[PDB]
């Protein structure tokens, strides 16, 4: 259809660098479509950051806060997007579950 | 300082 998210969390945005000049902080949720992100806003309705993990140089889940660094062909651009979840573990639960969705693109991508 | 990579990022 559409919006088939495959997996989603629930994490609060950081003020780090992106979420600063483009005033993108507040509570957002990091739903997994399977090879696009989307941050959509709690208080809000439709996606509200559509952008795609081909463009996600990485992502760090550092203990609680989980930012990531993003790089050209990023919906903002280059940057990164740090965040904060309940504690060291729904850091550790939501880098499991999207490393292995990740990890099955560039590894089902196409050799060459 | 646990990090991570982006597979699918091709570069």
């Amino acid at each position: 259809m559409g919006p088939a998210f495959k997996e989603v969390w629930q994490v609060i945005l950081k003020p780090k660098g992106l979420g600063q000049t483009k005033n993108l902080i507040g509570i957002y949720r990091l739903c997994l479509t399977s090879k696009t992100i989307s941050f959509v806003k709690l208080n809000s309705e439709a996606a509200a950051v559509v952008l795609q993990l081909m463009n996600i140089r990485r992502c760090g889940h550092s203990e609680n806060f989980f930012f990531i660094e993003v790089g050209r062909s990023a919906v903002t651009g280059p940057g990164e997007f740090w965040m904060q979840v309940d504690d060291s573990v729904v850091a550790q639960n939501m880098h499991e579950t999207i490393l292995e969705a990740m990890r099955a693109m560039s590894d089902e991508f196409r050799p060459r | 300082l646990v990090i991570a990579g982006n597979p699918a990022y091709r570069s």
